[PDB]
């Protein structure tokens, strides 16, 4: 199924298209996710809606990092309340997307988000251009890693397949 | 002759590049070739340029 | 009509697993000493292994007799290119799983319908338990049954290259294993380990009891760490060989982490898509029995 | 040579696109609608297996000689004999940064190799070891502030040739016990690409082919060209009609260790990526077949057996006359 | 230079290849030389490997770096941009003829 | 010289047994070993 962009008058072409596989049992999921390697650029995330696995399919590489960041942002938040202790309504537990077959930027972008580096804020975080401003923070976090921190961030970069 | 072709030239886009190499071609004169190999070792008295 | 004294068919000289290298023939134990390894920092942690499903496939009626043994090895360590094999007479095994059956399993590696004249076969009572576990290998490519071709490999690398100091904690650092070689190497061990009589081993695992299972696992934890090494180079990402002055080393990229396509191509043994499902179904089934 | 390229060529108006062809489609032509015919698959499937069979046996001889060769070559380095001259080959060898930029740097991008590092000076006698580990080949870069005698002794049996950007003088960048190092007492020879790599299907490596290659009379580009030429005539097809229609009357592309890669938007050959590139484009296998590469393995044993080699070298002249007819 | 490093790099492509040799078969036979010391250039050695020929490869490197200067020159025209492409069918053809 | 050998002088001597430099066939030119399932050629056990 093709997803439409948020606005009604923004009649442009869609960034990505979502896909729904037939998969009942557990030993099934393991098949689609493994066969899902060696295939352009695709993404899944942690849990699922209706209990049926559904992956994302991006058009052009560039139009991946701008969606992959729009989610990593709204998940640094769900772990703000779950860190202080509060009955959170929203469901997925971990919103952060998972890069299956993917490029190279999304790697350096996947690891930086996984280990929750940000602190609080709440100053009407700019929704547009959030992509690059987050990717800039990724680099400078590395220019500080005291061996031990470096060791891990260089691993999740090199791995990038497990949440 | 066989300088610049790789062939399939004479073309419309090549037309400019074709004439540039053509107005640079030296003719295979037996004596002119020998004079280049000989000037390499022979002593001179006039400052040629 | 051989029998086991609870020493097992492996406590016999009839069939013994020996690799040929070094200009003479040697036992697996002598070989493995050459495998020296370091670390590259990607932690390969031991997961849990999910139990298999009890349902046994049906051995569709078949006249004649297939070499059940052949295929078991011809898939795992098969060297010569093996085409799709997800299909086949691969479950005639289950026809031995029931109590009173006449179908017998000979030596050499065949499955006769009726015991015939002049053919030595394993004991009809201890071949029953071997089936109620391995006939389950019939459904290896049925959707909703196949094992997972990723996590088991973590289990595999902790076996042939895991110093005990590590396994006792369940976690180890990804290793890069290099031994010293000769010519064909990796391909030569395959053409070698293929004809080994694997059935002469697996039968022992499902019968021999605690007395002669603790003693069995001690003398054979090496015949296992041999048919586990070759089965591993069919997965590794690289096979590039380092050079000394006159010496040659067969560095293997990442033992214990599973990729999807062979580093060998031409240099080593190669798997196929239909075989990736198969190796996961074997490796999963066997580990529960072993460990 | 790029695939999709607008070079000066026409396939006879098949490169010349033309509009104005839309007018017959609307007001001239008639269609079957306003019984249908379905074409047989066998007649179009036959044309494919033909134009695909002609292609394989076309470049077959070409790729073969380019495999027995390609073993390795060149890279002129000098080894500085250190010690009380108890050697003609010590091991402290080195080349220029110049020779390295046209022979070693290209092969190190076909195989995805991290670096290699820089010696620099005051570097540990295991930093060379730490690099060569993930490099697969022995090589380190340059030297600035003269290195210690601890590291200097290491790069001798481990070879690991050090590339120098300069060559004016070398005995300024080593601290030593003072024997043979004086910009002299060095013998300069040639190295091998058949030595400093030997990957799986990348570079041909075997003592059966190594011994074979060390016999020929120093080939040029013309000697090796007439080689992949005499081997052509030494060995209706709907395809023979097309083998002629084709431009077989050229084929001038030096394909030593030819590989399939994708230049960026402009012109910089990318490293073999993973997710974006397909599978087969990893290695070349010298463009030979999978089964035909395995037959080569058994044939490489016949070509080196003690009984086939019947050419003998050296004959000693003497006058012993007296006969006892001996075949030996 | 600090900023003209690219002009110095494209310029050094004129450096000679061969060694200089002190000719002896003239001074050993007492031929009159102006000099004070009999010397000369060569000017480009000979074959050293089996199938390398470094002189041919040195030229290949020139063609490689001299290609980027042409494949960068931003032209303000249209067909003069089409002549920028049909120049490599001369820049590369010529390098093959050299080997 | 003479690497292609096998055997020589297939005649028996006037009065003695072996006629000097006589070679007997190699013990390998006369051994059919069965083929393996994966690999394809090998000799006999010897023990």
């Amino acid at each position: 199924i093709p997803i439409t962009n948020s606005n009604i008058f923004d009649d442009s072409s869609t960034p990505y298209n979502v896909r729904i596989w037939h998969a009942p049992t557990m030993t099934e999921v393991n098949h689609i996710l493994a066969l899902m390697r060696k295939s352009t650029l695709v993404s899944t995330h942690s849990s699922w809606h209706w209990n049926v696995l559904h992956t994302f399919h991006y058009r052009s590489e560039s139009d991946m990092i701008d969606h992959f960041a729009a989610k990593i942002l709204e998940d640094w938040r769900q772990k703000e309340k779950l860190d202080k202790g509060a009955l959170v309504e929203a469901d997925r537990v971990i919103q952060r997307l998972i890069p299956l077959s993917s490029s190279t930027y999304v790697q350096r972008l996947a690891a930086i988000g996984a280990l929750y580096p940000n602190e609080f804020t709440e100053n009407v975080l700019d929704l547009s251009r959030l992509s690059t401003a987050l990717l800039q923070l990724s680099d400078t976090y590395y220019q500080h890693a005291n061996d031990q921190l470096r060791r891990l961030y260089r691993r999740m970069y090199n791995d990038s397949r497990t949440l | 002759k066989r300088y610049f072709p790789e062939n399939l030239e004479q073309n419309q886009s090549a037309a400019r590049l074709v004439s540039a190499v053509k107005a640079r071609a030296s003719e295979a004169d037996i004596s002119s070739i020998h004079l280049a190999i000989a000037r390499e070792v022979s002593p001179m008295f006039n400052v040629h340029e | 009509m051989l029998q086991q004294p609870t020493g097992g068919y492996t406590t016999l000289e009839q069939f013994a697993f020996t690799i040929r290298n070094d200009g003479t023939n040697a036992t697996p134990t002598q070989f493995l000493q050459l495998l020296s390894y370091e670390a590259t920092e990607n932690e390969l942690v031991k997961k849990t292994i999910p139990t298999p499903e009890t349902h046994l496939p049906s051995a569709r009626n078949v006249p004649g007799n297939v070499y059940i043994e052949d295929a078991i090895t011809q898939a795992l360590f098969g060297i010569s290119a093996q085409n799709v094999n997800a299909h086949g007479y691969f479950s005639r095994l289950s026809a031995l799983a029931l109590p009173n059956t006449s179908a017998r399993l000979g030596l050499d590696g065949v499955i006769y319908n009726s015991e015939t004249i002049n053919i030595p076969f394993y004991d009809p009572a201890a071949v029953a338990n071997f089936a109620a576990t391995y006939a389950k290998l019939g459904n290896a490519s049925t959707p909703r049954y196949r094992a997972d071709m990723i996590d088991i490999y973590a289990h595999v690398g902790l076996e042939l290259a895991g110093t005990d100091a590590e396994r006792a904690a369940g976690v180890m650092p990804v290793k890069r294993a290099k031994f010293d070689s000769w010519e064909g190497s990796l391909i030569s061990l395959s053409r070698d380990v293929v004809n080994w009589k694997i059935l002469a081993f697996l039968i022992d695992l499902c019968s021999l009891e605690g007395e002669a299972l603790r003693a069995f696992k001690t003398r054979n934890r090496d015949v296992f760490r041999m048919m586990l090494f070759i089965m591993s180079t069919a997965v590794a990402a690289n096979v590039v060989n380092r050079k000394v002055t006159k010496r040659v080393d067969r560095v293997l990229e990442y033992i214990g982490v599973n990729s999807m396509r062979t580093a060998g191509r031409t240099a080593t043994i190669t798997y196929d898509l239909s075989r990736h499902e198969f190796a996961a179904k074997f490796l999963q089934l066997t580990f529960t029995r072993w460990n | 040579k790029p695939i999709i390229e607008r070079q000066g060529e026409t396939v006879d108006g098949l490169t010349i696109i033309d509009t104005s062809i839309v007018w017959p489609i609307l007001c001239q032509c008639t269609y079957p609608l306003v019984e249908i015919v379905y074409p047989d698959p066998s007649t179009t499937l036959s044309q494919s297996l033909s134009v695909a069979q002609v292609l394989s046996k076309l470049t077959l001889p070409d790729a073969f000689i380019n495999m027995i060769l390609s073993g390795g070559d060149s890279v002129v380095m000098r080894t500085y004999q250190t010690e009380a001259d108890d050697d003609l080959d010590e091991g402290i060898r080195m080349t220029t940064y110049d020779q390295y930029l046209s022979h070693i740097r290209e092969r190190l991008h076909i195989t995805n190799v991290p670096d290699p590092i820089y010696i620099t000076g005051a570097s540990t006698p295991d930093q060379i070891a730490a690099s060569v580990q993930a490099t697969h080949v022995a090589v380190v870069l340059y030297q600035s502030g003269v290195i210690n005698g601890s590291a200097s002794t290491y790069l001798r049996e481990n070879e690991v040739l050090v590339v120098m950007p300069d060559y004016y003088d070398v005995v300024s960048r080593f601290a030593n016990a003072n024997l043979q190092m004086n910009n002299n007492r060095y013998h300069e020879s040639v190295l091998e690409i058949a030595d400093i790599f030997d990957q799986a299907d990348f570079i041909q490596t075997s003592d059966a082919v190594r011994q074979l290659r060390a016999l020929m009379p120093t080939l040029s580009t013309s000697q090796i060209r007439h080689a992949i030429e005499r081997i052509a005539q030494i060995t209706t097809d709907y395809g023979k009609l097309t083998l002629r229609f084709l431009g077989t009357l050229t084929r001038s592309l030096k394909m030593q260790n030819a590989q399939i890669r994708r230049i960026r938007p402009d012109g910089t050959v990318l490293r073999y990526d993973d997710q974006i590139d397909i599978e087969a484009f990893r290695w070349s296998r010298y463009f030979l077949d999978e089964l035909r590469l395995r037959r080569l393995s058994v044939g490489l044993r016949l070509i080196t057996n003690p009984r086939i080699a019947r050419r003998f070298d050296g004959v000693r002249i003497m006058y012993l006359t007296d006969d006892d007819p001996d075949p030996d | 230079l600090a900023g003209a490093n690219t002009i110095i790099a494209i310029m050094r492509l004129f450096t000679p290849q061969g060694f200089l040799r002190t000719d002896d078969l003239a001074i050993a036979a007492n031929f009159p030389r102006a000099s004070r010391n009999p010397q000369t250039y060569i000017p480009y050695t000979n074959q050293r490997g089996t199938v390398t020929n470094e002189f041919a490869s040195r030229f290949r490197t020139i063609v490689a770096t001299l290609a980027n200067v042409v494949n960068e020159r931003a032209v303000q025209d249209d067909m003069q941009k089409a002549t920028r492409s049909c120049t490599k069918q001369w820049l590369r053809h010529l390098e093959t003829q050299f080997d | 010289i003479s690497v292609a050998r096998s055997m020589r002088a297939i005649v028996n001597h006037n009065e003695v047994d072996r006629p000097r430099g006589a070679v007997a066939p190699s013990s390998y030119e006369m051994d059919t070993g069965t083929l393996s399932r994966n690999g394809d050629l090998l000799y006999s056990p010897v023990a």
